[PDB]
C-alpha cells in the first residue's frame, strides 16, 4: 504494498510525524514501506523502524499478559471459551507482527548489512522478535528459543570484536540477551553473569567518552543494574 | 519482571 | 458484519476483556457487534459502548491536534505536501469513527430509547460525536455545529424534566455542552453560565444522596469547577 | 484546553 506509490523520503517524513502523534501503527507501516524500497537504512532510519515496531508489539504483549493471567486464573467456575478465544486472537496478531519484522530482516536487511553497527542492530532485532514469539509459544518453543539464542550470540560475537564496551547498542544487546537467559531460557545464572560482566566492562570504558556519549551509555547501564538488583 | 531495553 | 456469527453475551464478555487489556479498538468492534444484534442495551452495556469509542476517538483527536499544530506552524520553509496529507489521513479516519457512532445512534439506538436514562445517554453521545466532527470541519461546519447543539439541547430538555440535578449523566451532559459553547460555538458567556447554574443546582441536591451517589456526582462537579477556574 | 467528561 500500500506504500509502494509513496516516495521513500515522504515515508520517512511521515514516520517522524506519526511518532510525534504517537501513531505507532502508522509509523510501522510507513517504515515497512521505506524498507521495501530496497535501499539500506541509515542510523536514524533504523531507529525509527525499531521504535515503531517495539511500540506496536509492546502494546500487544501487555494485552496478551493481561489475558493469559485471566485465562490461568480460570483454570483453578466455568466461563465458556471466550477468554481463550480472545487470548488466541491477540496472540495471533502478535505473531503476525513478529512474522512481519522477521520477514523484513530476512528480505533483505540482514544480508545487505556490511557494517558492524547495522549488522549488530539487525541481529539483535531478530533475537528480540524470536524472544517475543517464545514468550507465547507452547507446543516449536524449543526451535524458537534456539533461533533467538543463535541471533543474539551472532550479534554478541560481532559487537565484542567491532565495538567499544560503552556503545549503547552493544549494551542494549547484552541487556536484552540477559533478559532472554533469565525469562525465556531458564538460565538465571547465565543472565546475572552476562549483566555483571557487561556492566563492569562499560564502567572501565566511561573515561573515553564525551559528556553526551557518557549520558547515553549510563542510561542502559542503570537498567542492567536495576535487573541485577531484582535478580539478586 | 525484568526490564528490557526501552524504546528510545 | 464480522461479529455477526458471535453470541451477544460473548461480545459483551469480550468487550470487558478488551477493556482490561486496554484494546479499545477491539472493544469498539465487539460493542458495535453487540449493538447490531438489535436488542436494547442495558446501563452497563451503554457504558462499555461509550468507553470504547471515546478512547478510540480520543487517540485520533490527540494525533490530529499534534498534526494540525505542525501544519499551522508550516504556514508561517517549504516542506512539501506530507504534513497536510497525513493530517488529512488522520482526519478521515476520525470522521469514519464518528460516522460509525452516529450511524449506530440513528439505526436504531435513539428511536428505540424510551426511558429518560437511555434517551439522554444517546442524545448526549450524538452531541459529542457531532462536536468531534465540528473540531475538524472547515468548509458544512455550520450545519455540523447546529446538529451538535440540537442533540445537546434535546438531551438537556429531557434531563431537566426527568432526572435529579446530581444525576452523573445530567452533570456530564451539562459539562460537555458547556465545552461545546466555549470551544466550538464561540460563546464563552453561555459556557460559564451553564457551568455555574449546573454546579449550583447539584450542590443543593447533594443532601439527598447516599455516600456512593455522593462520590459519583462530586467527581463531575469538580470538572465543572476546574473549567470555571480556567474560563474566569 | 477545557476538560470534557472523561471516559469512566
Ligand atoms: C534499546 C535498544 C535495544 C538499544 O540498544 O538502544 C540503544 C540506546
Ligand atoms: C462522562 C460522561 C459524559 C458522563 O456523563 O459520565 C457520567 C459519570
Ligand atoms: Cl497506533
Ligand atoms: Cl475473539
Ligand atoms: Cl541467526
Ligand atoms: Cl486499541
Ligand atoms: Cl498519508
Ligand atoms: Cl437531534
Ligand atoms: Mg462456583
Ligand atoms: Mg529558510
Amino acid at each position: 504494498g500500500a506504500m509502494g506509490s509513496m516516495e521513500r523520503a515522504s515515508l520517512i517524513q511521515k514516520a517522524k510525524l506519526a511518532e510525534q502523534a504517537e501513531r505507532y501503527e502508522d509509523m510501522a507501516a510507513f517504515m515497512k514501506g521505506a524498507v521495501e524500497k530496497g535501499e539500506e537504512l541509515s542510523c536514524e532510519e533504523r531507529n525509527l523502524l525499531s521504535v515503531a515496531y517495539k511500540n506496536v508489539v509492546g502494546g500487544q504483549r501487555a494485552a496478551w499478559r493481561v489475558l493469559s493471567s485471566i485465562e490461568q486464573k480460570s483454570n483453578e467456575e466455568e466461563k465458556g471459551p471466550e477468554v481463550r478465544e480472545y487470548r488466541e486472537k491477540v496472540e495471533t496478531e502478535l505473531q503476525g507482527v513478529c512474522d512481519t519484522v522477521l520477514g523484513l530482516l530476512d528480505s533483505h536487511l540482514i544480508k545487505e548489512a556490511g557494517d558492524a553497527e547495522s549488522r549488530v542492530f539487525y541481529l539483535k532485532m531478530k533475537g528480540d522478535y524470536y524472544r517475543y514469539l517464545a514468550e507465547v509459544a507452547t507446543g516449536d518453543k524449543k526451535r524458537i528459543i534456539d533461533s533467538a539464542r543463535s541471533a543474539y550470540q551472532e550479534a554478541m560475537d560481532i559487537s565484542k570484536k567491532e565495538m567499544p564496551p560503552t556503545n549503547p547498542i552493544r549494551l542494549g544487546l547484552a541487556l536484552n540477551f540477559s533478559v532472554f537467559h533469565y525469562e525465556i531460557a531458564n538460565s538465571p545464572e547465565e543472565a546475572i553473569s552476562l549483566a555483571k560482566t557487561t556492566f563492569d566492562e562499560a564502567m572501565a570504558d566511561l573515561h573515553t567518552l564525551s559528556e553526551d556519549s557518557y549520558k547515553d551509555s549510563t542510561l542502559i547501564m542503570q537498567l542492567l543494574r536495576d535487573n541485577l538488583t531484582l535478580w539478586t | 519482571r525484568s526490564a528490557s531495553c526501552p524504546s528510545l
